[PDB]
């Protein structure tokens, strides 16, 4: 999708690597489609259980693994990302993987459009629509 | 003794004798110690409204004229 090349574009580009190349006899040039990188990685996500999160840009999808998580996934998580980032490389698919406690300490909240932070009882916080 | 026309009706009699003691209110709260002071406030507090009513932690002060009871054996 992302390419709009020509040919002969093709082929001075062929020939400009095998010129930087001189070991190879030649370089053959595949195209692939987005949609199937994009969905090898999420269809493995979802066959490891892990917990994520999607977000789609312009030019790349993140996947967003955040939270608490047990020996078990992060162990899953790791091999698997190994697996994938050796096939189609970091330059489309990006995984950001986070360990975070408590979102918020581990005290109460309300999550409203009008939220906010009881600090303590008889205080209150209002710091951001929660 | 003061003979001027002061007070007329409940509130305005009690909140004249209650006015009447703030001379002598000023004296224990100038050499009671705050800590003591607070204390005795805290846990008079944590029996009429009850022990999960916040404690107030009034470490930067004006102690709201603490009741007398309260106020004199800190003193």
């Amino acid at each position: 999708q992302r390419n709009t090349m020509s040919k002969k574009e093709l082929e001075v580009l062929s020939q400009k690597l095998r010129a930087l190349m001189p070991y190879a006899d030649s370089v053959n040039i595949t195209l692939m489609d987005d949609v199937t990188a994009a969905g090898q990685a999420e269809a493995g996500l979802k066959q490891q259980a892990l917990p994520y999160s999607r977000r789609n840009h312009k030019g790349g999808v993140t996947f967003v693994i955040q939270g608490a998580l047990d020996d078990v996934e992060i162990l899953r998580a790791r091999q698997f990302v190994d697996s994938y980032y050796r096939t189609w490389g970091g330059r489309y698919v990006q995984f950001a993987i986070e360990l975070k406690d408590d979102w918020l300490k581990g005290r109460s909240f309300q999550y409203g459009a009008e939220g906010y932070i009881k600090m303590s009882p008889g205080h209150w916080y209002f710091p951001s629509p929660l | 003794e003061d003979e001027d026309v002061t007070f007329n009706d409940i509130s305005s009699l009690s909140k004249h004798v209650d006015e009447g003691l703030d001379g002598y209110r000023d004296y224990l709260i100038k050499y009671s110690d705050r800590e003591l002071v607070q204390f005795f406030e805290n846990a008079q507090l944590k029996r009429q409204y009850g022990e999960e009513t916040e404690t107030v932690k009034r470490d930067k002060d004006e102690i709201e004229k603490p009741s007398i009871f309260a106020l004199l054996p800190a003193y």
